[PDB]
RNA sequence: ACGGGGAAUCAGGGUUCGAUUCCGGAGAGGGAGCCUGAGAAACGGCUACCACAUCCAAGGAAGGCAGCAGGCGCGCAAAUUACCCACUCCCGACCCGGGGAGGUAGUGACGAAAAAUAACAAUACAGGACUCUUUCGAGGCCCUGUAAUUGGAAUGAGUCCACUUUAAAUCCUUUAACGAGGAUCCAUUGGAGGGCAAGUCUGGUGCCAGCAGCCGCGGUAAUUCCAGCUCCAAUAGCGUAUAUUAAAGUUGCUGCAGUUAAAAAGCUCGUAGUUGGAUCU
C-alpha cells in the first residue's frame, strides 16, 4: 500500500514540554521511601486497597 | 469494590472484563 | 508395553533415538536443512543493503500498512523482507544503504499481523534506529 | 600500620655481592645501562648481517 | 598461559517469578527494616542460607555414626554459633533447618552499629560505616555487610581517627570555624 | 567432530556444551623428499612440484605471522606496531649473557566480588498511631511526608603535595591542602488491559499512524497508539536478536500415549533379540 502516511500521528501530536521537578532519591533512600509509603503508616482501610496510581 | 462488581456484571465479556475479574479476586 | 528386561538397554536406546527423530524441534535442529535454508545462516543478526521500501497489508481482522524494506544480505546475497518497527522510522531509511537486521522474536516464524515477515531492522547506516527515533543521534551525511 | 621486609648485611661488600641490582640502585650504588630493548635488539640483528670485525663497525 | 586465577561465583540467585505480591512485599519489608540498598542484598543472604540448608540436608540423610557427618556437621554448627546465628544450646544439626533470613541479617555491621547505639537509625548506621567512623577492634571497617563475629561484637567503637571518637573536627566544622 | 580433565542447567533421573591457558594428538599456504642430530620426516632448516607473491639493470635473487604487536579481507562478532628480564622458569661454555616464554601497563559494561548518589535535629503540619477526657479537646510517647521551611554536622567522587608501590612507573592503600543544599556533585532502562507489579487520569489521532512475544488494542467518549502527569520492576545497570537448559510426565529409564483426540501391522508362522515355573541346609 501507500507509504505516504509514515509519520502521521507522531507528526501531528502537539509538543508538550516536560515539567521541571525535583530529583528522585536513588538507592537505599528510594527504597526507604517506598517502605515508608507502603508499610509504615497506612491506617485507612475501607476494604478496597486502592492502587498506588488510582486516578479515579 | 462494589463498583468493580457492577462494571464487570454490565459486560462480563468485554474490553474491561479481565481487569475487573482480577480486581475482584 | 515397553520392554523392561535387564538386557534391553540397546533396544531402549535405539528406539529412543529413532523416535527422537519424530520430534519437530529435534529434527529441525539436527537435520541440517533448516540451517541451510535459514537466510541468516545461523547468525543472530545480519547486514544487508536496502533494495526498496514496501508496504505489507496486515492480516484480515485488523487493517493497516506495515512499512518494511527489501534487503539483500551481504554474506550470501539472499533477499529478505524486514520490518521497520516504530512510526516515522521508514523516513530514516533510504535506498541502497547499509542496514543491520535481526530476527523478529519467534525463531524464524512470522510475528503478529505482518504476514511472511520474520526480520526487523535494528540499525540504519551504522546508527541505531532507537537513537534516531528518540533524537539521540542524527543520520550521518 | 605498614608491613615490609628488611635485610641487614654483615658488610657493604657482602651487600653488593648479594643484593639485587635495583635495590642497590635505590641506594645509589649501581647504575643501569641507558639503552632500550629495541635498540639492543636492532643492533644485534644488524650485527648478524656482517662478518667478523665489521660487527664492531655497526651501531 | 598466564599466572591468573579464574575462580569466581555468583553470590545471589534471581527469583523465578518476577512479579508476585507476597515475595515483593516480604523483600521490601526486609529492605526497610534492615536498611538495605536493593533486593540483591536480600537475595544474597537468601543464597547463603540456601547453601547452608542444602549442606545440612545432605548431612542429615547420612548415618549418625558416619565420620563425615560428624566432622562437617560439627564444622557447620561451629561456624553458625561463631557468627551468632545459632545458640550453643541448640547445637544439633536439625536446628539448622530452623534458621531464618532475619537471623543472618541481624549480624551485619549495619544492624549491630544501630543496635549498639552508635547510630540513631539503620540508615544513619549505614552512612556511619561507609564514612569510616566505625572500627572493629583496631581495624576500621568500611563494609556494611560485615558479618560481626560473636567474640568481635564487644569491640565496636567509633574509630578514634574520626570526629565522633577522636575529637578532630571535620571539613564543615573547620570551615565554619574559619568564618569566625 | 581434535579427545579428555571439565562447563551450563538440574528435585531424582537427565539434556546440552567443551576452538579456549592443564594432559595427550596434529599442523606450520598444499602435497612430497631429505640433511644434521641422542632426539625432526623440523618448516623463525634444506630440496622440488602446485597455488600465491617480493626485488631486478631481464642475466638473476629471495619467500612462508595457525609466534608477539600490527595491516588487509571476511564478517553480527574480538585490544597496543607500548615497557622489562625485577618475579616464574628455560637455554648456553655460564653466579655474569639471552628469552614478545613470561611479567608489567594500555584498550576492555565478556563475566564475577564489594559498594556512593545522602544522614540527623528543629519546626510546621496531611498527619497517624498511643493517651485522658464527654464531642471538641486533651493527648507535646512514638512513627511518615508536601516541606523550592530552617539549621548546622559527616563525608568521598574530584583537584592535588609527599610517601608507599615498582625493574621504572601506574593503580590500590596512607596522608597535607582544596572539595556539597536545587548538596544541578541532577540514574537509567523497560513498562502501567490480561499473562504480570503498576492509571477505564488528561490532550492528539480516528481500522490511519501505530502498538501487540500470545490473546488482542485502534473505525470520534483508545485503561493498549502519539504525548504530559502519575505510578512500578530491576537498578549502575536494563532492553532486544539468536544458540541452549529448566519449564517438557510435549521423547517418558525413572515416567507418556495407541476405542472415539495422532496412533495396534489384514492374519498366522518363524531366525536373531528380550523374557522364562516348583525344587537341593
Ligand atoms: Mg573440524
Ligand atoms: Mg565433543
Ligand atoms: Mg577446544
Ligand atoms: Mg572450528
Ligand atoms: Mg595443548
Ligand atoms: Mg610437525
Ligand atoms: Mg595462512
Ligand atoms: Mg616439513
Ligand atoms: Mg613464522
Ligand atoms: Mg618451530
Ligand atoms: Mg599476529
Ligand atoms: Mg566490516
Ligand atoms: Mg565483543
Ligand atoms: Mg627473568
Ligand atoms: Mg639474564
Ligand atoms: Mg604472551
Ligand atoms: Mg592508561
Ligand atoms: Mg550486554
Ligand atoms: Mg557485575
Ligand atoms: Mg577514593
Ligand atoms: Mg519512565
Ligand atoms: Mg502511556
Ligand atoms: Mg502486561
Ligand atoms: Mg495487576
Ligand atoms: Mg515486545
Ligand atoms: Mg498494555
Ligand atoms: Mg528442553
Ligand atoms: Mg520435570
Ligand atoms: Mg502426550
Ligand atoms: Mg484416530
Ligand atoms: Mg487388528
Ligand atoms: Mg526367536
Ligand atoms: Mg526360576
Amino acid at each position: 500500500g501507500s507509504l505516504a502516511r509514515a509519520g502521521k500521528v507522531r507528526g501531528q501530536t502537539p509538543k508538550v514540554a516536560k515539567q521541571e521537578k525535583k530529583k528522585k532519591k536513588t538507592g537505599r533512600a528510594k527504597r526507604r521511601m517506598q517502605y515508608n509509603r507502603r508499610f509504615v503508616n497506612v491506617v485507612p482501610t475501607f476494604g478496597k486497597k486502592k492502587g498506588p496510581n488510582a486516578n479515579s | 469494590c462494589p463498583e468493580w462488581m457492577d462494571d464487570f456484571e454490565a459486560d462480563p465479556k468485554g474490553k474491561y472484563a479481565q481487569n475487573l475479574l482480577k480486581k475482584l479476586i | 508395553g515397553k520392554c523392561r528386561g535387564l538386557r534391553t538397554a540397546r533396544k531402549l536406546r535405539s528406539h529412543r533415538r529413532d523416535q527422537k527423530w519424530h520430534d519437530k524441534q529435534y529434527k529441525k535442529a539436527h537435520l541440517g536443512t533448516a540451517l541451510k535454508a535459514n537466510p541468516f545462516g545461523g547468525a543472530s543478526h545480519a547486514k544487508g543493503i536496502v533494495l526498496e521500501k514496501v508496504g505489507v497489508e496486515a492480516k484480515q481482522p485488523n487493517s493497516a500498512i506495515r512499512k518494511c524494506v527489501r534487503v539483500q544480505l551481504i554474506k550470501n546475497g539472499k533477499k529478505i523482507t524486514a520490518f521497520v518497527p516504530n512510526d516515522g522510522c521508514l523516513n530514516f531509511i533510504e535506498e541502497n544503504d547499509e542496514v543491520l537486521v535481526a530476527g523478529f522474536g519467534r525463531k524464524g516464524h512470522a510475528v503478529g499481523d505482518i504476514p511472511g515477515v520474520r526480520f526487523k531492522v535494528v540499525k540504519v547506516a551504522n546508527v541505531s534506529l532507537l537513537a534516531l527515533y528518540k533524537g539521540k543521534k542524527e543520520r550521518p551525511r | 600500620k605498614t608491613t615490609g621486609f628488611g635485610m641487614i648485611y654483615d658488610s657493604l661488600d657482602y651487600a653488593k655481592k648479594n643484593e639485587p641490582k635495583h635495590r642497590l640502585a635505590r641506594h645509589g650504588l649501581y647504575e643501569k645501562k641507558k639503552t632500550s630493548r629495541k635498540q639492543r635488539k636492532e643492533r644485534k640483528n644488524r650485527m648478524k648481517k656482517v662478518r667478523g670485525t665489521a660487527k664492531a663497525n655497526v651501531g | 598461559p598466564v599466572a591468573r586465577s579464574w575462580v569466581c561465583r555468583k553470590t545471589y540467585v534471581t527469583p523465578r517469578r518476577p512479579f508476585e505480591k507476597s515475595r515483593l512485599d516480604q523483600e521490601l519489608k526486609l529492605i526497610g527494616e534492615y536498611g538495605l540498598r536493593n533486593k540483591r542484598e536480600v537475595w544474597r543472604v537468601k543464597f547463603t542460607l540456601a547453601k547452608i540448608r542444602k549442606a545440612a540436608r545432605e548431612l542429615l540423610t547420612l548415618d549418625e555414626k558416619d565420620p563425615r557427618r560428624l566432622f562437617e556437621g560439627n564444622a557447620l554448627l561451629r561456624r553458625l554459633v561463631r557468627i551468632g546465628v545459632l545458640d550453643e544450646g541448640k547445637m544439633k544439626l536439625d536446628y539448622i533447618l530452623g534458621l531464618k533470613i532475619e537471623d543472618f541479617l541481624e549480624r551485619r555491621l549495619q544492624t549491630q552499629v544501630f543496635k549498639l547505639g552508635l547510630a540513631k537509625s539503620i540508615h544513619h548506621a549505614r552512612v556511619l560505616i561507609r564514612q569510616r567512623h566505625i572500627r572493629v577492634r583496631k581495624q576500621v571497617v568500611n563494609i556494611p555487610s560485615f558479618i560481626v563475629r560473636l567474640d568481635s561484637q564487644k569491640h565496636i567503637d567509633f574509630s578514634l581517627r574520626s570526629p565522633y571518637g577522636g575529637g578532630r573536627p571535620g571539613r564543615v566544622k573547620r570551615k565554619n570555624a574559619k568564618k569566625g
